[PDB]
């Protein structure tokens, strides 16, 4: 009787069980074979030097449905040890996620994984209802996908939706790629990881990108050491700011979208006007990739730049916000309210995978 | 009168995460 809660991203596969504060498994969203048969997130990492890594989940959306089969059976049973015939599961998925998706993680649930109820929530919705909000701006941003997502007491926009195709992978890569321009070398896949690692410790968000490299020009006051896993020290400096700034300036890795600051501008401009003042005053932050030191501020003051003088512009960014979806999960599954919503097993034997429009919007 | 309706409120109610019960994160990045 008590719920599962899997949040399935990109990068990540986030799982644990409703009414808890934070996901038990968080674990890379990759299923690896020789270049046993398959190996399964922790454990394909753990050899990734001798596997071929796909990852079945792309910008958000479910794209090798085999190895996502792979991913859910190691969620259920190796991570969470739980037999998913016990216990209610509730999915999420990327906004905009197409209706055939939709329909087949029904199809798998019910009939490969036999669960006696389950629940498809979008993403940035949940993460707004962790916020204690039902109303507000999401911006989410993790390893593949960055939407903007307008919400209106639980539902999402679909016209307003913005979305930004440069996630934490590509920061990740531009990070190795200026580093490298540095002089230092980061080409094996362990080194990669080492990449990723100074860029969640070390990189932050300039609030003025020209000033923050005059700075870094004239002075040795940005630098950070970093130790290697073998004892080395490099010292990491205007890199630092370089990185994250991609996601205001696009252009950094050669794409001609928008940044961040102007999908959410043009997101709330797509909006009924009467709704605006209250999207202005409730922009959540969520994922991995808002994490970055300095986002808040850097964001509040290019969207005052954008909208009218007199609007009042609130930021919100959580400290958890890296979890901002399950979290928000965990909380909506929870709820008494909610124990109708689930679609149950008896619902989706009368009325078929495409259950899934008419009960989870 | 709408189910819907008092979800939100049930949402907007429920003193967020500090309510829900304190777990550790077996974390692999
Ligand atoms: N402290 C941090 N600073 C900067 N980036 C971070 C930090 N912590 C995690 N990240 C990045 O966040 C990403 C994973 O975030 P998240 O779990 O929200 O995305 P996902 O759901 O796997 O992918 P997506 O949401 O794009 O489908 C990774 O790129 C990771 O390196
Ligand atoms: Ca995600
Ligand atoms: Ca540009």
């Amino acid at each position: 009787t008590t719920a599962l809660v899997c949040d399935n991203g990109s990068g990540l596969v986030k799982a644990g069980f409703a009414g808890d504060d934070a996901p038990r498994a968080v674990f890379p969203s990759i299923v690896g074979r020789p270049r046993s048969d398959s190996y399964v997130g922790d454990e394909a990492q753990s050899k990734r030097g001798i596997l071929t890594l796909k990852y079945p989940i792309e910008h958000g959306i479910i794209t090798n449905w085999d190895d996502m089969e792979k991913i859910w059976h190691h969620t259920f049973y190796n991570e969470l040890r739980v037999a998913p015939e016990e216990h209610p599961t509730l999915l999420t998925e990327a906004p905009l996620n197409p209706k055939a998706n939709r329909e087949k993680m029904t199809q798998i649930m019910f009939e490969t994984f036999n669960v006696p109820a389950m629940y498809v929530a979008i993403q940035a919705v949940l993460s707004l209802y962790a916020s204690g909000r039902t109303t507000g701006i999401v911006l989410d941003s993790g390893d593949g996908v960055t939407h903007n997502v307008p919400i209106y007491e639980g539902y999402a926009l679909p016209h307003a939706i913005m979305r930004l195709d440069l996630a934490g992978r590509d920061l990740t890569d531009y990070l190795m790629k200026i580093l490298t321009e540095r002089g230092y070398s980061f080409v094996t896949t362990a080194e990669r990881e080492i990449v990723r690692d100074i860029k969640e410790k070390l990189c932050y968000v300039a609030l003025d990108f020209e000033n923050e490299m005059a700075t870094a020009a004239s002075s040795s006051s940005l630098e950070k050491s970093y130790e290697l896993p073998d004892g080395q020290v490099i010292t990491i400096g205007n890199e630092r700011f370089r990185c994250p700034e991609t996601l205001f300036q696009p252009s950094f890795i050669g794409m001609e979208s928008a940044g961040i600051h102007e999908t959410t501008y043009n997101s709330i401009m797509k909006c009924d006007i009467d709704i605006r003042k209250d999207l202005y005053a409730n922009n959540v932050m969520s994922g991995g990739t808002t994490m970055y030191p300095g986002i808040a501020d850097r964001m509040q003051k290019e969207i005052t730049a954008l909208a009218p003088s007199t609007m009042k512009i609130k930021i919100i960014a959580p400290p958890e916000r890296k979890y901002s979806v399950w979290i928000g999960g965990s909380i909506l599954a929870s709820l008494s309210t909610f124990q109708q919503m689930w679609i149950t097993k008896q619902e989706y034997d009368e009325a078929g995978p495409s259950i899934v429009h008419r009960k989870c919007f | 009168p709408s189910l819907h309706d008092a979800l939100m409120e049930a949402i907007r109610s429920s003193g967020g995460r500090e309510k829900l019960r304190k777990v550790t994160t077996n974390d692999r990045s």
